[PDB]
RNA sequence: AGGCCAGCACCUUUGCUGGCUCCGGUGCGCUUGUGACGGCCCGUGAAAAUCCACAGGAAGGAAUAGUUUUCAUGCCAGGUCG
RNA sequence: UCUAGUGCAGAUCUUGGUGGUAGUAGCAAAUAUUCAAAUGAGAACUUUGAAGACUGAAGUGGGGAAAGGUUCCACGUCAACAGCAGUUGGACGUGGGUUAGUCGAUCCUAAGAGAUGGGGAAGCUCCGUUUCAAAGGCCUGAUUUUAUGCAGGCCACCAUCGAAAGGGAAUCCGGUUAAGAUUCCGGAACCUGGAUAUGGAUUCUUCACGGUAACGUAACUGAAUGUGGAGACGUCGGCGCGAGC
RNA sequence: GGCGAGAGACCGAUAGCGAACAAGUACAGUGAUGGAAAGAUGAAAAGAACUUUGAAAAGAGAGUGAAAAAGUACGUGAAAUU
RNA sequence: UUUGGGGCCGUUCCUUGUCUAUGUUCCUUGGAACAGGACGUCAUAGAGGGUGAGAAUCCCGUGUGGCGAGGAGUGCGGUUC
RNA sequence: UUGACCUCAAAUCAGGUAGGAGUACCCGCUGAACUUAAGCAUAUCAAUAAGCGGAGGAAAAGAAACCAACCGGGAUUGCCUU
RNA sequence: AAACUUUCAACAACGGAUCUCUUGGUUCUCGCAUCGAUGAAGAACGCAGCGAAAUGCGAUACGUAAUGUGAAUUGCAGAAUUCCGUGAAUCAUCGAAUCUUUGAACGCACAUUGCGCCCCUUGGUAUUCCAGGGGGCAUGCCUGUUUGAGCGUCAUUU
């Protein structure tokens, strides 16, 4: 809530540093094996439970 | 209505985080975490648990000290430098 | 068959007495010289409701004797005592109403 | 390009604080450079730089305390031996090896005398 | 405008400015940015110019 | 300041200039706060921090100079997290 | 020749996949939409304008707590989502954004939880929270080898946690942004803590005068200790008064 | 179990450790706990220049390649079903 | 009748570096030859892996011995006080 | 009076030490039931699982208050066997 | 007769079996014994010129130093004196260091990035107030030191 603590902020700005999507050079690497990103979060689909 | 009206009165969370192994289980009005025991000095395990050993158990971390201890083993706990030959 | 009424009021989590609005605990001075060889007076300030007690209390204040201090008592009180009443208490107290023969 | 680990320890003490700091400044700048710009590595050649420079002030403080403290017992908890637990709480060859005088004369007069058969 | 640790407090700020830029300051307004940074607005006396000491920084 | 209006200006940053901004009345009205009373109780309706005052009289001080900073004024700073 | 995890139609078998049903049921609560223009490849739904209607201040309004976490704002943008559509979007992509001495937390304690001392328990740990305990720190200084001892003196509660709705030190107007503001800008105030100088006041009757009195004042010594008040308080009724409407 | 080495009449991606892959992961649940799926282009990206239709996606040509009957919906490519 | 302690060089153990032979000759097919064929070499090395398809002989290695480096150390061989 | 002793205490006194983890094996405590008995209560599952305490590279044990009854043997653990 | 239904085949589809592979697993054997108050196991948050994760790491942050090799890393960009050299490198090895906030977690606490005490030093005209920096304050127990307490108790005083 806007009543918070700092731990909820600390998790919820390293959440918002996670949430976006893969870069295209590490598509382009090497034996690369990732085509996407998986550990994808939005917040109408799935809560961090904190 | 002991169903979904009720978990629409549903909204006051029981667990929070833990410091010793943050995974949201301590129970506030117990003090304590229902996965590592906190704020217990010892933490929480059981032989019935042996998932819950392996999850959370020695190796599934950075091991900070502990790889280097083998490593050091080898050479036989070695003080001081090289000498340049 | 189950545990019944009479066996959880004794661990009595809700079966506790409610003890908020109780003035004290409403016990006499205590026996130490004055009382036990001469008498004492204290006076009845103020009287009040207990909580949970259908007979009054009487906030009574005495005097230490071994010091500046004013320590004040809870007695219960008896039919015919008032505000501002002289309470002697002792053994060489005179018999009257609210005295601590 | 960079710093010489070997020229920093001929330098001094004080050279290698106005070494860090004008270092320091320069990685500030590189910084606000790197706002402005898309790419700049410069600024990981100057971080290392000055992490070896720590390094080395560590490394002196801490060699003169070593011979500071040298030949005498109570040396400090980061200075000593860090070997192990079990090892430090361990006995000494010294300890280990004490006897009784009993047991050294038994020794002494009948050790394990060094014997062979074939006539 | 500052970005800034974490650890560091208005004290710390007024007297690394003051140092860094030989400049006076007169007070400090600090948030968090989501994204767990540190945030400083940092407002001096009319005395200094801002846009002078920053395109002499060599940002602006 | 803010608000209501009028006028004259311009690719334009755009404004610039003027006036008015007053005096009242009522009420079982609505909401709310409050004051003094009344009624109810085998129900009489938290605590602590904190602050103040008073009793008391340890002590300390004036004269070619002292005493006071609960009067006024003046100076500095006021963090951390949201 | 040897050796087996050796041959499936089934086990309301397991896992995965695929069908007919079937372009079917159905997409029907919440009074209701229409005309034109613009954009765009494309408009029943996007935007604007015009009209008609609704919620009708116990509202589909404006602000918040819990919770949620960046959905906020902008630019680009429509492969998937928005059970039709889509040029739009709480979607996708890239960024930006939350400024406090005065608002809260922090402090206080409530119900209560919970160390210590001690006692039980094979033991994890339990009881208990002032207890059968040697449970401490507060002030003046005194010296001027000198920092802080010694001189004294004082007191004995005797952890800590526990409320973003209880108690509580103190901030208002106007303006401002794409999105923030009792926070930022301008202006005008207050409080706490700590320093300190002048003025003022008072005194040779050494620590103020006036008032019958209620009591008044610009101030106008006062330690230890102790007493008292505020903090500190239900509910309903009608009456009065005030503010806003 | 830990660290380091070697081997097999073992399993060969619905098998074998739950995990051959960013697996104790995503994800669920208040929580204790629960707990997946998912390997293969080609020797080499040479991953399709250029033209044309289309709003574009894509298509048809072209071309690479031994092979596009290898086009990141990629080895082969069964059946059900179409 | 019999005795102790230190040094050194070796040796032992551990860790570990480096050196240690032999075809890429001809023909056919194929995108590529590691395939087929002919001719040869080494072998105390034909174990395994890799490289454009089954590679002893192209590479790393293997086998054989060698030459070192740093540690543990009294297990003992010689020497010295 | 001054100085010892005994016992009990305090110091952010000098130095150290234990705590927790992991736990395959090891030493101990504690302690079931499903089950089998064609039922079931003793019994069995089992002096087991779970729980708790404590170690090492091995632990524990161990130089006989032993076995034996022989023409006597001779710490301990372990394998074959009994 | 078409259409439709069904059947068979060819080609195309859905789908991912079969075949062939394999940095994995499993089982057997051999060898070694090495966590932690000198702060572990684990957790949180954070660090890259351009990364979300994995792996690595800790404000000296995909790493420093030291040693050895001996000129790469690579998706892009950049860098070159770093190439007949105290020297490339996501190299290997690793004996010196750093080691955020936590955690047995140890100043008191904790759903607070809360509240203190002491020492040294700097600034603010300051032993006291404020802030900054550096260093510190857990408990139980052991041995020892110092200061103690108690008619528990001894002697010796005049």
């Amino acid at each position: 809530a806007a009543q918070k603590s700092f731990r909820i902020k600390q998790k919820m700005a390293k959440a918002k540093k996670q949430n976006r999507p893969l870069p295209q050079w590490i598509r382009l690497r090497t034996n690369n094996t990732i085509r996407y990103n998986a550990k994808r979060r939005n917040w109408r689909r799935t809560k961090m439970n904190i | 209505g002991k169903g979904t009206p009720s978990f629409g009165k549903r909204h006051n969370k029981s667990h929070t985080l833990c410091n010793r192994c943050g995974r949201r289980s301590f129970h506030v009005q117990k003090k304590t975490c229902s996965s590592c025991g906190y704020p217990a000095a010892k933490t929480r395990s059981y032989n019935w648990g042996a998932k819950a050993k392996r999850r959370h158990t020695t190796g599934t971390g950075r091991m900070r000290y502990l790889k280097h201890v083998s490593r050091r083993f080898k050479n036989g706990f070695q003080t001081g430098s090289a000498s340049k030959a | 068959g189950r545990v019944i009424r009479n066996q959880r009021k004794g661990a009595g989590s809700i079966f506790t007495s409610h003890t908020r609005l109780r003035q004290g605990a409403a016990k006499l001075r205590t026996l130490d010289y004055a009382e036990r060889h001469g008498y004492i007076r204290g006076i009845v300030k103020q009287i009040v409701h207990d909580s949970g007690r259908g007979a009054p209390l009487a906030k009574v204040v005495f005097r230490d004797p071994y010091k500046y201090r004013l320590r004040e008592e809870i007695f219960i009180a008896n039919e015919g005592v008032h505000t501002g009443q002289f309470i002697y208490a002792g053994k060489k107290a005179s018999l009257n109403v609210g005295n601590v023969l | 390009a960079g710093v010489k680990a070997y020229e920093l320890r001929t330098k001094s003490k004080e050279q290698l604080a106005s070494q860090l700091v004008d270092l320091k400044k320069e990685l500030a700048e590189l910084k606000v450079q790197k706002l402005s710009r898309p790419s700049l590595p410069k600024i990981k050649t100057v971080r290392k730089s000055i992490a070896c420079v720590l390094t080395v002030i560590n490394e002196q403080q801490r060699e003169a305390v070593r011979q500071l403290y040298k030949g005498k017992k109570y040396q400090p908890k980061d200075l000593r031996a860090k070997k192990t637990r079990a090892l430090r709480r361990a006995l000494t060859k010294f300890e280990a090896s004490q006897v009784t005088e009993k047991q050294r004369k038994k020794q002494i007069a009948f050790p394990q005398r060094k014997y062979a058969i074939k006539a | 405008v500052f970005q800034v640790s974490m650890k560091a407090n208005k004290y710390q700020i007024k007297k690394a400015v003051k140092e860094l830029y030989e400049v006076d300051v007169l007070k400090v307004n600090t948030l968090v940015r989501p994204n767990g940074t540190k945030k400083a607005y940092v407002r001096l006396t009319a005395d200094y110019d801002a846009l002078d000491i920053a395109n002499r920084i060599g940002y602006i």
